[PDB]
């Protein structure tokens, strides 16, 4: 009952307008949106065990100092609520619209505001992190493979499974790479930017749920899935990581699979049917 | 969701 959820932030945050108020639900989190705040109610006893984590995943983030925002715990995990409450920033700033991005005005600075920020994440005290985030596993590419076989090839054309089998193969091929810190979705809907002095700066990241130690090609591969090559290689010659195509264009083959698989999984039909139109006629 | 991976 959302009502309920209303009065214990009233209660506990007495000046916070929920009048006009955001609110993102699912059968394990309920989330508040305000100005300046996000607050989080888990719904099992269970996913209470999600508060911590996150506090955890985000003060690791942020004490790696990649000089942009991320959400900040503005509280404690409180146990208000049914099974918790956690209070955390809302970050200000918009995606870059792709059209935006690419500009001759603009190219070279959105290059650089990628770089510093995957820069700083590459240079992150791996032996911390490790203690924290996930750690990239070597057979995760493997068991991805498998799940696809099993769950999507009976949906797909014969020439899909082909182009999937080479897709999920170029993927299980890569040798494991566990060397900074990688945001794991770094898509342009989780990056926000601000025009200052007339100029994008990335002011803020946001969504850190698929964060770990892991392979820097995952972040360059999201970012080439959201601008295109002619932004991934101006971020790519400045990090001098020309070395890595192979692998970015590794993952980022595996990225309509993914939306499929975890369109099948969540039960939602239109990322089921969307991940898969390029592995059927019909 | 969505194509980045989300």
């Amino acid at each position: 009952t959302l009502s309920h959820l209303v009065d214990v932030v009233r209660r506990a945050h007495p000046d916070v307008d929920l009048e006009g108020a955001g609110v993102h639900s699912g059968q394990f989190h309920d989330v508040l949106i305000a100005r300046d705040r996000v607050f989080r109610f888990p719904k099992t006893a269970g996913a209470a065990a999600e508060l911590p984590g996150r506090v955890a995943v985000l003060t690791a983030v942020d004490a790696v100092e990649l000089g942009v925002g991320v959400p900040v715990p503005l509280s404690e995990v409180r146990d208000g609520g049914p099974h918790g409450f956690l209070v955390l920033s809302r970050l200000h700033g918009t995606p870059l619209e792709r059209g935006d991005a690419t500009s001759p005005e603009v190219i070279d600075v959105v290059a650089a505001e990628f770089a510093r920020v995957l820069r700083a994440m590459a240079g992150a005290d791996v032996e911390k992190l490790r203690l924290v985030l996930p750690v990239a596993d070597a057979g995760r590419w493997r068991g991805f493979a498998g799940r696809v076989r099993a769950t999507l090839f009976p949906l797909m054309s014969e020439d899909g499974r082909a182009r999937a089998e080479r897709e999920l193969a170029a993927a299980v091929a890569m040798d494991h790479v566990a060397t900074g810190l990688v945001h794991g979705d770094l898509g342009g809907e989780n990056v926000l930017w601000q025009q200052v002095e007339e100029l994008p700066r990335l002011t803020g990241i946001v969504d850190w749920d698929e964060a770990k130690v892991g392979d820097p090609a995952e972040d360059l591969a999201a970012v080439g899935a959201s601008y295109g090559p002619e932004l991934v290689e101006r971020v790519v010659a400045l990090l001098g990581a020309g070395d890595l195509w192979p692998r970015i264009r590794a993952y980022q083959g595996t990225f309509a699979l993914q939306q499929a698989l975890a369109g099948a999984e969540d039960g939602d039909d239109e990322e089921l049917e969307d991940g898969l139109t390029a592995y059927r006629k019909l | 969701k969505a194509x980045r991976a989300s």
